[PDB]
């Protein structure tokens, strides 16, 4: 508090395909200005 | 005329000599941190970004 700021520290794991897989490692990256989301 | 080829998963157990005289590596993929770092210190020409890759890497790569 200075408003508010809340940091959430990440490490990546795995990347989730569309068709419903897991394919462990990700040689990706993300870029900025990009969303995020809880897992149902 | 004979030659080796060694194979392990937990390589910090392993005879400190039986590598030293192996002049080529292949690395995949490794987690454990300990790992990381003999298997760093061993292989020359390592820097962090090459330690950063090993523990990505997918399954089939090397």
């Amino acid at each position: 508090h200075v408003n508010f700021r809340f940091q959430i520290d990440t490490q990546p794991i795995g990347t989730l395909s569309e068709d419903g897989e897991f394919s462990r490692g990700s040689h990706s990256l993300p870029v900025p200005t990009e969303y995020a989301y809880v897992t149902p | 005329g004979v030659t080796l080829m060694v194979v392990s998963q937990r390589p910090s157990e392993v005879s400190e000599t039986i590598f030293s005289q192996c002049s080529n590596f292949i690395s995949l993929r490794l987690t454990n941190a300990v790992d990381q770092t003999y298997v760093k210190s061993l292989l020359p020409d390592l820097s962090a970004g090459l330690g950063d890759l090993l523990p990505n890497l997918a399954q089939g790569e090397f």
